[PDB]
């Protein structure tokens, strides 16, 4: 039943479009990738006070419909349409724990919903698309924030539109 | 619809438009004179629905029809397993006179038969990522319960069934769930899901198998 829609109150767009996920709390950090230790490359998602707006999003699904809903479960993924390199997934790594990283394969349901929750929406992971949904929410560390599994602590955003393009 | 063509006008008379706020989002089949057959995933708390279209402009389309719909039954195992039994049934406030331009059609009775070739009709995205002005016609051929299963796994059920994947990419896209599929003039399926991008060679369209479901369709109808 539940459409999300993004700060001008339009739907969000399964797939066609990117969104900047502003945060409520947070507005002065947008999304970025960082390292979390010593790994060779920066796949950790992190709101980053650096990187204004930061790196915007799609959200997509199998469904052939051309919105979105909170019961839908997604990918969520940077870059354009075309590309699978920067799709979302969770890795424990120790000391974020259950950590939000870009991997470069995709599954045909992803494992993220998009839920209403105070002012906006925040994502929730359910791991096997089980019924269970973990929320996401922010661990400080370095001068960022790191997105991961952090259940009753959400991280709430606005959605909006990346048409500034 | 990939790679289709315009339909010719009013060759689809059972063809629904959903539409919110005057955005389409979603299709379905009338099949019966107060009932439109959907996905389940089209669900809404109430629908402006078009009947008899061709474009999407009801002042330009003589004989169309926009109605009102507040009250829609999805299956009871929609979802159960994950995208599995995605259909839903609903009424219409107000039955519609049958004419050249507004017919409902039967839901076949035998399941989907390999190689058979069927149409898929809907307003959804072109190839170059566009919104058609008028109703999309593509030709796709019903592919083997084991491509299909060996395609969609691990979630393939047999509430499902798969289409197109031929050379010349035709596909069914964002904006066609709902929408039919013809098979030697009987609905077969509903538009439901695939792979995204649209149009992948080799990737069939995944249509809900109405074979499996016509007695449920028939007695939620008759009530």
């Amino acid at each position: 039943s539940s459409v999300v829609v993004d700060t001008n109150g339009q739907p969000v767009s399964n797939g066609a479009d990117a969104y900047y996920l502003v945060p409520v709390s947070h507005g002065h950090a947008g999304l970025a990738l960082a390292k979390i230790g010593n790994e060779a490359e920066p796949r950790a998602v992190v709101l980053d006070p650096h990187h204004r707006p930061g790196l915007p999003v799609r959200f997509e699904s199998p469904l052939r419909i051309n919105i979105i809903k909170e019961s839908y479960f997604l990918n969520i993924k940077f870059g354009p349409s075309s590309s699978d390199s920067g799709v979302w997934d969770v890795i424990q790594q120790d000391p974020i724990g259950l950590a939000v990283k870009v991997t470069d394969t995709k599954s045909l349901l992803g494992p993220f919903k998009v839920e209403k929750e105070g002012e906006g929406y925040k994502i929730v992971y359910y791991p096997e698309r089980g019924q269970t949904g973990l929320d996401i929410g922010l661990v400080h560390r370095n001068d960022k924030y790191y997105l991961a599994v952090k259940d009753g602590e959400p991280c709430v955003f606005k959605i909006r539109k990346a048409t500034d393009e | 619809i990939i790679n289709g063509e315009d339909c010719s006008p009013h060759s689809q008379p059972w063809q629904a438009a959903l539409v919110m706020e005057n955005e389409l989002f979603c299709s379905g089949v009338l099949v019966h004179p107060q009932w439109v057959l959907s996905a389940a995933h089209c669900f809404q708390n109430s629908y402006t629905i078009g009947l008899g279209l061709h474009s999407l402009e009801a002042d330009q389309e003589p004989g169309s029809q926009m109605v009102e719909a507040s009250l829609s039954v999805r299956h009871p195992e929609y979802n159960r397993p994950l995208l599995a039994n995605d259909l839903m049934l609903i009424k219409l406030d107000e039955s519609v006179s049958e004419s050249d331009t507004i017919r409902s059609i039967s839901i076949a009775s035998q399941c989907p038969t390999a190689g058979n070739s069927c149409l898929v009709s809907g307003w959804g995205l072109l190839a170059n990522g566009r919104m058609p002005t008028v109703l999309q016609c593509v030709n796709v051929s019903v592919v083997s319960e084991e491509v299909c299963s060996k395609l969609y796994d691990p979630l393939y059920h047999p509430s499902m069934f798969c289409a197109g994947g031929g050379q010349d990419q035709k596909d069914s896209c964002n904006g066609d769930s709902g929408g039919p599929l013809i098979c030697n003039g009987y609905l077969q399926g509903l538009v439901s899901f695939g792979k995204a991008p649209c149009g992948q060679v080799g990737v069939p369209g995944v249509y809900t198998n109405l074979c499996k479901f016509t007695e449920w369709i028939e007695k939620t109808v008759q009530a």
